[PDB]
Order: structure tokens, then sequence, then C-alpha cells
């Protein structure tokens, strides 16, 4: 009979990983505070780890990697991909990006600026994104004398990268989009891909004579909800799944999302969780470590795949939360804590 | 990654290696503290017996 | 040279205490009745060994040792045990009854009563000291004798030797080993009041060594008999460079120097390695960088913690055995390129290193393999603030309801002594949180 | 040398109070004549806990025996052991309390309670550390319950900074003698709540289902019930009267178990409980599985109906300490739902290798619930539904008490019972 606690009651996918725990008749729930549990679905902010893995007796699992956010927050990312030999400078799928502190406050604000210079004289296209992780707050703009002037009147941190001026559009609708993959870490450090991911696409035509609106550019499931005026024409809630956007591939392009975009989905997972595998492996540690990730990533008019950012507490999509959810408990939890298929994940295999 | 310092004897030797550079009470105050709280030992067994004696 | 006086403090530091210098003996070759074939000179000399052994005309070789415990059981068995020609009487010191695991019991109530003994005792080891450095205090947090006449120890310690320094091995309660419920309260009423009396202090979580005794020693419940030897070992590593010829840490002054930039951040994580059971056939000897490689595994960390989410601030390498200068920096060089090594912008990153050739001794049919080369790292990381993080959320959740605070008060304590030194452990927490997050 | 005076009052007092050192002598290798028989050093490191040595290697029970009427303590000295307490330490009357707490504590008991303090003045004298004092009596009597409670006032006064601890019979309408028992029970236990540092509450009513449904005893006796007694008492006191890596006194004990100074009134549980299949080997998880069981707590008290403020388990026996563990451990994070989780590691283990007589090994239950309050719920129920009527209360004003003092008790003991309610939640 295995115990856990909840600490963090906003969390849907966990909210059914919990739901189904109890349903196993196998699993029982605890206050949030009751430090004797065998499963912790801790918090997302200050999860204190320090108080895991000195229970008499007790094997502990949480649903968090400690350190993971060096992935999961925009200026850690960029840092951690420009720093790391295994990621390098030269990284060819992450677009150019800078850490930009306002002025109000190492920084690397004369080192976008000379790049910027380069591109305006080199008569290419010079247009970047600001973003912060305190963002709901976007600033798409081809001056750069905006971008910094919007970091300023703001407080956090910021990071300029490079728009994708040339995305891979839909057809019909001539609209962007991105692709959100799923990836589950068990306490072995096995990386699982869930076989199902989702495209969350923009219901209006991409516009590149007018960054001013930022419904055309910016594919959120909120922004495309709140503000276009076409959700939900072409797919259901602008959410596309691989089935269809697999056999679009093939009467479109005369490719496969395998082939074509998963063998660089793939390798942009395999290679960010190797980087920092070192780092927050709990292998040789007192208690165990899973969590779940949201990459998203963009494609463009060549077929090829870029890393946006990582969400470290991600949602999923309505329709497949059963099968995930599931998959967590069969092998995360389950994995450690057996219960009295063909797998819906893809086991990137590596070494570690 | 550089050693300075090495000391060498017969029975060992210390070195160290840099690999990159840098960026009370009186007697007099402990002793009140230690009669304070006996004395507040002797008023709670004061009410103690007092209590007993009622 | 100059002298050296332990002092060992209630059950666990007594027991420490007695595993320190049985292994002190073996590593000096100073048999039970104090004699000392190889010290040539008889009745005197001032040596390396001599700053923890005087001598007697007749050629004893006696510990520079106080053993203090308000209850006499435990010293008992130093007076009739192998060593007890060791020590004259004057040296162990006992009481009628214990603190029963109360802080204020054994600081206010009982150590009122013998404190003045203990310091007369202590002068009298002082006198025969032509230039004392300071005082090793050995005790548990979590007994009343341990936390509580410690404490008070230290405060007086600090008026009566003022320019010596003092350093602190203290016992972490953990309840695999024999804990009680009162602990977190003696841990943090004794941390309080002896932060500012202890130049630097090495925790000893016993959940730890429990783990080290049952995962590399094979035992299935480890006693006090196997937590001690293990820890003694540890103790020697870090004092042997006080008892032996050397150039790192060669007096109690050098700790503070090398280890403690911040004064109240005094508190250096120890590792250790390699731990090896005699019971196996024959284990293969391991390298300078594997034994150093290890010192970086949180399983043989004296405080289980996790460096790699921490910001180090110094750094002691100190090594025993069959190990030269050249596999130490080889070995350094490959683990930079490998573990997690954060260090604080303010602090060299840099490592002092200190090599011993003898390699360590083991207790005959103890449970610890000869070794060709051990390391003991001495690292100051702001990881090991986890374990107040632990032990302060213990004492709020019993503070929260004044779950067994009248038995304190009862003893003469105020209620608010809890709360301040509560706040204390609160300081010390954000200090660390300055020292490591960004 | 930490020893510990005895003390046993009135009729179920010392005949619970023969039985308890019967065993222990029996294990400690004591014979009746008082000449150490046994086998084994154990035997002897600690005897000194509850044994005087006498010239020629006697050992003599630090044990003082009170009582308002001769006929029970003249039972003791016929005795299997009667013959190994000392004679001066028999302190008797001849009127009797007649069931009266009044009798016991204001009038008959208090021409006798100098005598009996000069014993204990004797006995305290000769003692080289003193841990404390345990006094074994029943609360619905007149002499153990109202001179009892006493006893412990006047022992207070003159050693107030001593553990005083008692084996309290709580009575029952199951198994009563008279209908003024309540009354006698909740007037001592307003005395205990203020006097005690720990009382182990034995249930009468417990006692009897035990022998009845567990023993398989038709027609049970208080000699039965006594045995019981004899083998809870015995694995209390084991970690006492042998040595172990424990180092614990009575002080210690009581302020790792008693988090709030009333609340010290704990459940005693034994395990095994067999009926004559006696012989069968128990294993270490049915010995969990049982010692934790409410069929083997002699509270009457159902754990379920409350929480675990601290709990503490000896283990005797020669068995695995890893196996203790994992059972122990297995216990608390398998019904973490009746342990309070604001005491950190509120459940400790203790084992000791001589098992009782009989018994390849055994478990001893010490249990700090808020489910006792149902114990008293019981008790203030009897109590109010006969006060409310004033009924056979001449029987105590007629010995000096006004009702002013009833209706005190009454409240002392609904506050005690309000002041678990609120730890529970
Ligand atoms: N590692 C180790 N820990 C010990 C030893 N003896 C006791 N302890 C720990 O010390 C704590 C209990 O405190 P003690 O040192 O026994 O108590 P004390 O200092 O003698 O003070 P009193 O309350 O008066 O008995 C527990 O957490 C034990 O785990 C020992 O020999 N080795
Ligand atoms: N460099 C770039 N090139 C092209 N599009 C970009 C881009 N950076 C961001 N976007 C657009 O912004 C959206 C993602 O924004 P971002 O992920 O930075 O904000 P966010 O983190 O609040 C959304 P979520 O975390 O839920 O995926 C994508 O739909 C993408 O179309
Ligand atoms: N368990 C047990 N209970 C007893 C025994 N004798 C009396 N009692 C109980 O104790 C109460 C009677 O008190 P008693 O000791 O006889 O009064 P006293 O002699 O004046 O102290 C009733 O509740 C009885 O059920 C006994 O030998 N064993
Ligand atoms: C030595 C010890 N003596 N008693 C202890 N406990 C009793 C059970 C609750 C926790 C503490 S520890
Ligand atoms: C009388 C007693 N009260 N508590 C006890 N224990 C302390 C914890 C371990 C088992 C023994 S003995
Ligand atoms: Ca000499
Ligand atoms: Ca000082
Ligand atoms: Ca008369
Ligand atoms: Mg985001
Ligand atoms: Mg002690
Ligand atoms: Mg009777």
């Amino acid at each position: 009979m295995y115990t856990f606690v909840v600490r963090d009651e906003n969390s849907s996918v966990y909210a059914e990983v919990s739901r189904l725990l109890l349903a196993t008749g196998q699993w029982k729930r605890l206050r949030k505070d009751n430090p004797r549990f065998n499963l912790m679905l801790g918090e997302r902010n200050r999860l204190p780890f320090g108080r895991l893995g000195h229970e008499p007796g007790l094997v502990q699992l949480v649903n968090y990697y400690r350190g993971a956010d060096k992935l999961c927050r925009k200026a850690s990312l960029v840092k951690l991909i420009k720093t790391s030999p295994e990621l390098s400078e030269s990284c060819t799928w992450f677009p150019e990006s800078y850490v930009i502190y306002p002025t109000n406050l190492t920084d690397e604000r004369e080192v976008f600026l000379a790049a910027y210079n380069r591109r305006r004289e080199g008569r290419e296209g010079n247009v970047w994104i600001a973003k912060s992780s305190a963002g709901a707050g976007i600033l798409i703009s081809s001056e750069a004398s905006e971008l910094l002037d919007f970091i300023d009147e703001q407080g956090q941190v910021h990071v300029i990268q490079k728009y994708l001026e040339k995305p891979l559009l839909l057809e019909p609708g001539h609209r962007k989009f991105d692709i959100r993959s799923w990836v589950l870490v068990d306490h072995l450090y096995n990386i699982y891909l869930y076989r199902e991911g989702v495209l969350r696409t923009s219901s209006e035509p991409y516009n590149s004579a007018n960054f001013q609106d930022k419904t055309c550019h910016l594919t959120n499931h909120c922004i495309q909800k709140e503000y276009s005026k076409n959700y939900g024409r072409y797919e259901e809630g602008n959410e596309m799944f691989f089935e269809e956007f697999n056999q679009y591939l093939m009467d479109a392009l005369n490719t496969t999302l395998e082939n074509s975009i998963l063998l660089q989905i793939k390798h942009i997972i395999r290679s960010c969780l190797m980087c920092i595998e070192p780092a927050i492996s709990t292998k040789h540690l007192h208690y165990q470590s899973f969590q779940l990730f949201g990459f998203d990533f963009m494609v463009d008019e060549e077929l090829k795949v870029w890393l946006i950012e990582v969400n470290g507490a991600p949602a999923c999509a309505q329709k497949l939360y059963a099968e995930l959810c599931q998959g967590i408990v069969d092998v995360a939890i389950s994995s450690v804590f057996p219960l009295a298929p063909t797998s819906i994940f893809i086991k990137l295999h590596h070494h570690h | 990654m550089e050693v300075i310092e090495l000391n060498k004897c017969t029975s060992g030797q210390s070195f160290e290696v840099i690999l990159k550079p840098p960026s009370d009470p009186s007697l007099e105050e402990i002793q009140k503290k230690l009669e304070a709280a006996e004395e507040r030992r002797k008023y709670q067994e004061a009410e103690l017996l007092k209590h007993l004696a009622e | 040279m100059r002298e050296c006086i332990s002092i060992h403090v209630g059950q666990a530091g007594v027991q420490i205490g007695n595993a320190c210098w049985e292994l002190y003996c073996l590593e000096h070759g100073i048999q039970p009745d104090g004699q000392m074939p190889s010290d040539k000179t008889i009745g005197g000399g001032d040596d390396s060994f001599n700053t923890f052994f005087s001598e007697t005309g007749a050629g004893k070789h006696v510990p520079r040792a106080v053993f203090v415990d308000l209850e006499p059981t435990v010293i008992d068995e130093v007076r009739t045990g192998t060593y007890r020609q060791l020590f004259h009487p004057e040296q162990l010191i006992t009481g009628k009854e214990d603190a029963a695991n109360n802080y204020a019991r054994g600081h206010y109530t009982i150590g009122k009563e013998i404190i003045d003994l203990v310091l007369d005792r202590i002068r009298k080891l002082a006198d025969q000291c032509t230039g004392l450095q300071g005082f090793l205090v050995f005790h548990s947090f979590g007994g009343g004798t341990g936390s509580g006449f410690t404490s008070l120890l230290m405060e007086r310690l600090s008026v009566d030797y003022g320019k010596k320094s003092k350093l602190e091995f203290s016992i972490y309660p953990a309840p695999q080993v024999s804990t009680a419920v009162v602990e977190p309260y003696n841990s943090i009423l004794t941390t309080h009041t002896t932060l500012e009396h202890s130049d630097c202090a090495f925790m000893v979580d016993n959940e730890a060594i429990y783990d080290i005794c049952r995962r590399n020693l094979d035992i299935e419940r480890p006693t006090y008999t196997n937590l001690n030897r293990l820890i003694s070992q540890i103790v020697s590593s870090i004092t042997a460079s006080l008892r032996f010829d050397g150039a790192l840490n060669v007096d109690l002054t050098e700790f503070q120097t090398n280890l403690v930039p911040y004064p109240r951040i005094h508190f250096p994580l120890a590792t250790y390695a390699p731990v090896i059971s005699a019971e196996k056939a024959y284990h293969e000897q391991l390298s300078v960088a594997e034994i150093t490689n290890a010192c970086f595994e949180p399983a043989n960390q004296m405080v289980k913690c996790d460096p790699r989410h921490g910001k180090y601030m110094a750094c002691c390498l100190l090594y025993r055995g069959d190990v030269v200068p050249k596999d130490v920096n080889a070995a350094i060089a490959t683990i930079k390129t490998k573990r997690s090594i954060q260090f604080v912008d303010w602090c060299p990153t840099g490592f002092k290193v200190g090599i011993n050739y003898q390699p360590p001794t083991v207790v005959p049919g103890g449970d610890l393999a000869k070794v060709q080369r051990a390391v003991c790292m001495l690292s100051n990381t702001t990881a090991i603030a986890e374990a107040w993080a632990r032990l302060d959320h213990k004492f709020d959740l019993m503070y929260a309801k004044r779950a067994f605070v009248h038995w304190y008060v009862g003893e003469g304590m105020e209620e608010g002594e809890f709360s301040e030194a509560r706040e204390d452990m609160a300081a010390l927490e954000k200090d660390y949180e300055e020292v490591g997050v960004d | 040398m930490r020893e510990i005076v005895h003390i046993q009052a009135g009729q179920c007092g010392n005949q619970i109070g023969a039985k308890f050192w019967e065993v222990i002598s029996d294990e400690h290798g004591i014979d009746p004549t008082g000449s150490y028989h046994g086998d084994s050093d154990l035997q002897l490191e600690r005897i000194n806990v509850y044994y005087n040595e006498a010239t020629g290697n006697k050992y003599v029970p630090r044990a003082i025996l009170v009582d308002l009427e001769p006929g029970t303590m003249d039972s003791v000295r016929s005795g299997p052991f009667g013959q190994i307490f000392r004679p001066d330490n028999f302190v008797f009357g001849q009127s009797g309390a007649g069931n009266n707490w009044a009798k016991g504590h204001y009038t008959e008991g208090a021409e006798l309670v100098d005598s009996v303090l000069d014993v204990v003045r004797k006995e305290s004298e000769s003692c080289d550390c003193l841990q404390g004092f345990q006094l074994t009596h029943s609360l619905g009597g007149g002499t153990g319950s109202g001179m009892g409670t006493l006893l412990i006032s006047k022992i207070r006064e003159e050693y107030p900074d001593r553990i005083m601890n008692t084996f309290s019979v709580m009575p029952s309408p199951k198994v009563s003698d008279t209908v003024v028992e309540p009354y006698n029970a909740t007037l001592s236990v307003h005395q205990l709540v203020e006097n005690t540092d720990e009382t182990y509450c034995i249930d009468n009513e417990a006692l009897y289902d035990i022998c009845f449904r567990t023993l398989k005893l038709t027609t049970p006796t208080y000699g039965d019930l006594n045995h019981l007694v004899s083998a809870t008492m015995s694995g209390v006191t084991t970690c006492l009267r042998f040595p172990g890596q424990l180092n614990a006194d009575l002080r210690k004990l009581a302020v790792n178990m008693v988090p709030f100074p009333r609340l010290h009134f704990f459940m005693p549980g034994f395990a095994p409980l067999t009926s004559r299949q006696q012989y069968r080997a128990l294993t270490v998880p049915e010995l969990t599985q049982q010692m934790f069981d409410s069929k083997n707590m002699m509270a009457a008290c159902d754990p379920r109906h409350g929480r675990y403020l601290t709990v503490a388990a000896i283990f005797r026996g020669r068995m695995s300490m890893k196996e203790v563990d994992e059972q122990m451990l297995n216990v608390q994070n398998k019904n973490s739902s009746y342990f309070v989780e604001w005491i950190p590691n509120n459940v400790k283990t203790a084992v000791c290798d001589i098992p009782p007589r009989g018994l390849k090994m055994s478990a001893t239950f010490i249990g700090n619930s808020t489910a006792i309050q149902e114990l008293f719920k019981r008790i203030s129920e009897q109590f109010t539904a006969m006060f409310r009527r004033k009924a056979f209360l001449h029987w105590y004003t007629g010995e000096g008490m006004d009702e002013m003092e009833f209706t005190e008790a009454e409240s002392n003991m609904n506050d005690l019972v309000s002041e678990y309610q609120q730890y529970q939640d």
C-alpha cells in the first residue's frame, strides 16, 4: 500500500495521475505536509528537495528533477547552450539568442547589437522577437531600438532571439504553427518520447509585412483562442495531431513526419537532456526523480527543426490526457512502486 | 592549473593547486544567565510547595 | 610544538573520543599501558605527536584529553576498558544523573553545578602546555549533555582562553541511529549559543554513517562501535596534520584560514574514501583519481546533501598512503571536466592538498579493511544548508504546538530562548542562500 | 545506580504488585528466599534498580506494601514470594477504607500516611541516586485510590524533583465491586493529572475481554487479570532492568513520551496472547500486527478513534533486529493517519535479548494516544449519572467532603477530555 502527497493543486496532468493512483486501490493520498510518503507530486516553485530521502525505510519519489530549471528558463537555456561544450555556441537547431538585462539592473547587450548591425548591413532579414519568462509580454520588431527599449520598460531579464521569418506554412490557410512534444524521464534516466504530439496552429494567415498584429505570429493556444477571429476553422481548437499532420506532409511535400521532422526532434531532446544528466541525475542520490517535459519546436520552409523553449510544468492536449497520464503511472510511478502494449512512448536510447 | 607552495618532508608533502583566479559575554554576564534560570526554578518550586501547602 | 586539548562531552563525545584515542595510539605506536618504544626521549620531547600526548617521567604517553558526562555509566567503560591505563582519574569527570535529553537541564540546572569543576580540570592540562593552540570538542547535538553542557563550556572557554581556537566535531541527529523526539530542539538551542564560540565545526550526520556502514561494510544493523570506528577514521584524517610532520593544517588556526571565509558559515562538509569491508576476500586497490572522484559522490559524505546544487568556498584534499602530487593533479584536472563544481566568485577555484605517506591505520578485528591510499575532502559548500533546513523544519513542526516545551521551561529556561534560537537559524539559512543562490 | 522505589497500596495494588515482584524475581533469578540462583550476569547488571543487597548476597525488593486492612497483605506475606519482602515495609491499618475515596484520602488514610512516608524516606536514604517512584493501585476502591493519591501528593511535597509513575487499574461496570467506583476514579484522576509524570492506564474491562475472548477463559478471575498486568509491568520495565544501548532513566523516558504535562496517560499492550497451539513460534510480523491490534491493548480504547502522540515498543527475544525495523516501519507507513504528523519520528523501538519466562519472544506496547479520552468519557458519564441525583454522596459528605469538591473533579476531567480532543484534530 503506497502513499503519496499532492503539493500542486493546479497541475492538470498530475491531477489525473493522482486520480488514477487512487483508482488502483493500491495508492493512498496523504495530507500535503505528511512526511511519510512514497511519492511527492511537488510544487512548481521552491520544491523542498532537501527534505527527501531521509525518512527511515521509505523509498521516496518526486515528479521534478532538481536542476531542470536550467533547461526550462528562457535566459537559463540561452546560457546553457552557449556555455555547454556538448551544445557549443554553434548549435545548429537553436535560434541566435542573447541574454539582455534591463538597464535598471553577464549581459549580452553589446554582443547583440554587433550581429544586428551585421544583418542590417548585409541586406539580410533582421527581425527579432523579445520575450521573458515573466510573460503571459512579447515584442516582435525589425528595429533594434524598439527591442531594447521594450526591455528597459520592464524589470525582469529578457532574451532577444532571431524571429524565424520563413516558417513552414500549412495549406490551405497560409498559417504558422509550432510542435509540442511531451517527454518523460524516469528515475533511471531513460528518455521516453510520447508517441503523440500536437501542432498548435495559427488560425490566421501569416503576414510578414506587419508584426504589429501578434495573432498570426504567436501560435500559443491562448492568443489564438482570444484574439484570432478564425479559431477552430481548420482544426478543432487550433490543434492538429500527428496522424493528420503526417498525411499532409505526404500529400504536399511527398515526405513523412518521421524523416522530415521527427528525427531532428528526437535528436534535440537527446542533446538537451544528456547535456545536463550529470548535474541532475538521481541514480546515486538518496531519493529518485522523474519529470514530464514539454518541448516546443518550430519548422521552417526547408523542413529544418528549431528549438524554441522547454517547459518544465507543461499542460497536455485535452484528447491526450488519459493515455499520457496512464503512461506516467506505468513507466514513472509503477516502475518504482509496482502494483499487485505496445508502449505509448519512444525510448530514445543513449549512453549514461 | 598551477602548483604552488610544495613542501616536502620524510613523512609526506603538501601543496596548493589553483585552477582559476578569483573574481562575547563576560564571566559575569554568564553567571547572571545561570542564576537567572536557577531563580525561575526556585519561583516555580515555591509555587508548587505553596500549592501543596494549600 | 603547540598542544591541543581534546574535550569529550556526553555519551556520543565520550564514546567517539574513546575510538579516536584507540586509533591515535595505533597510529603513533603507543601501547595501552602508555609506553611508546620509538619515543627515544623519555619523559620529554616536543615531537609532532606531543601535541596530543604528554609524557611522564616513567615514559607513559598520556592523552591531553578531558572526558565529561553528567552520568557515569559511559565513562566507566573507559575507566575499566583496554586503555584504562592511558588516562589518570582527574581526566574522567562524571556526574550522578544525566540531562534526560533536556538542553536546559544540561546547560542550566546541572551545567551550573559542574562547570567550574570541568574548567579546573582543563586548566590542569593547559598548565602543562608551553603554547596551547586550542580545543577539540566532541559532542552530540541531540543529547541533553552534548548540547546543553557543551554550549556552556564553549561560553566559558571563550572567557578563560580568548585567544585560543575552538573546533567542534558534532553528531547530527538521525532517526536511523538511536534518536529521540526532542533532539531537534536541543540541536537548534546548542547551535544558537555555540555559533559565536566555534571557529570551525565538522558535522557528522548519523544517517550518513549508518548508510556507509550498511552499503560498504555490509552491516545489517550497525552498532555504535561500528559507527564510532568509522567516525574516528574521518577524525584521524582531519587531525593527522596536527599530530604528524607536515605543512598543511599544522595548527588549529589554519582550519579557519583554509575553510572558513565567513565566520558564521563555519561548517565544512567532509567526504571520505575508500570504505572497504574487511570481510571481503580481496578488493582491488583504488587509484588516486578514483578515490578523488569518490569525494564528489554523495554516498561518501558525512552529511547527506547534493553539492552539485551549491557553491564551494574552500576545499582541502587530505591524502594518506601511496599518493604523489602527480596523481592528485592528474585526477583533479579530470574531475573539473566532468563534475559540477560551482565556486563562489569571491573565492579562488583551488584546492589545498596534503599528503601523509603513512596509509590509514585500521583497528585489528575492526570492520574497515587496510587500504594503500585514502583521501578526506573538507569542502565548505552551501549545500550543507540542506541539513539546517531539514532540522529547522522538524523544530517548526513541534514548536508550532509548543510540544515538549514545558520540559525546558521547568528547568529554568525561558520560552523566548526557543524563538531567539530559531530566528538565529533562520538568519543562518539566509546567509547560505545569499552566498549560493543567484 | 539509578534506583526505583516501588509502592503498592490497597487490595488491587498489592495483588498486582505481588505478582509483579513474582515475575521479575524469576527473570532476575531471585528465589522466594531472596538468594540469587541465575546463570547469566545480565540478570544482575541492573539488579539494584528494583532490589537492595543485604548481607550474604541476599536481594530484597525495594517495595513498600501499604493498605488500610490486614487481609490482602497477610495473603502476600504467605504467598509464593511473600518471604522476600522487607518485614518493616509492611504498613497497614485495621479500619479499612470501605471502598471510600474520602476515607483513604482524608480520614483513615491521613492517620497512616506518616508511617508510610517514614518507610519511603528510609528506602530513598539508601539509594545511590533515586530515579523515581512507581505506584501500583486501583482507582475504584478506597485505599489504593484515595490514600494512594494522598501518598503521591506527600511524596511530591518531599521529593519535588523526582519522577512519579503509576500503574492504575481503571474501574468498569462490567468488572465492578461497588457502584461508587466512578466517584473514586474521577476523584483520583484529578490528582494524577497534577502529580504523576506517567500513568499506565489498565482498564479492568479490557483485561476481562482479553481473558474471555482472546485467552478463551470461560470464567476469568482477578488472578487471571493480574497475570496480564504482571506480564505488562515486566515488559514496560524491561528497558530499566536489563542492559542495552538504551541508557535511559525514568526522566529521559518521560521527557520523550510526554509532550504536554497533563497528557501523560498511556495505553499499554502486550503480545503474544495465546490460548492453550501455544508452543508455536511467533514471527516478528505476527508480534507487530498483534502488539498494534486493539484486542491486545489494555485500556479498552480503540486507537483508531484517535491519534498517537508518541509510541514506544520493547521487543524481547533473539530475533532479527533488521526484521523488527522493517515491521515497525511497515505499521507506521501503513497507518500514518493515526499518528500525529507534527512530532517527527514519534515511534521508537528497542530490543532486548532476554525473553520473559516461557516465551521465545514477546512485544510490549506503550502508547500515548488521544483515544484514551474515551476512557475518561466513560468515567465522566457514569460519574454524572449518579452525581446529578447526588446518589451515594452521603458516604463522602459523612467523611467531611463538600459537593464543591465533586463539581471540581468533574470539570477537571471534562477539561482533560476536551484537551485530548483538540490535539486529535
Ligand atoms: N555516532 C554516534 N552517535 C551517538 C553515540 N552515542 C550517542 N549518539 C547520538 O547522540 C544522540 C543522543 O545524545 P547522547 O550523546 O547519547 O546524550 P548525552 O550527550 O549523553 O546527554 P544526556 O541527555 O544527559 O544523556 C542520539 O542522536 C544518538 O544517535 C555514539 O557513540 N556514536
Ligand atoms: N524565434 C522565433 N521565431 C518564430 N516564432 C517564434 C519565435 N519565438 C517565439 N515564437 C512564437 O511564439 C510562440 C512561443 O512563445 P514562447 O514559448 O516563447 O512563450 P510562452 O512560453 O509563454 C508559450 P508556451 O511556454 O506555452 O509554449 C510560438 O508559437 C512561436 O510561433
Ligand atoms: N485487575 C484487578 N483489579 C482489581 C483487583 N482487586 C480489585 N480490583 C479492582 O479495583 C477496584 C476495587 O478497589 P480495591 O483495590 O479493592 O480497593 P482498596 O483495597 O481500598 O484500594 C475495583 O474496580 C476492582 O474491580 C485485582 O486483584 N486485580
Ligand atoms: C533514549 C530514548 N528514550 N525514549 C525515547 N523515545 C520514546 C518514544 C518516543 C520518542 C523518544 S528515545
Ligand atoms: C517505561 C518506558 N517508557 N519508554 C520506554 N522506551 C523508550 C523507547 C524504546 C523502548 C523503551 S521504556
Ligand atoms: Ca619524547
Ligand atoms: Ca572566541
Ligand atoms: Ca481512627
Ligand atoms: Mg514559457
Ligand atoms: Mg547520556
Ligand atoms: Mg476491595
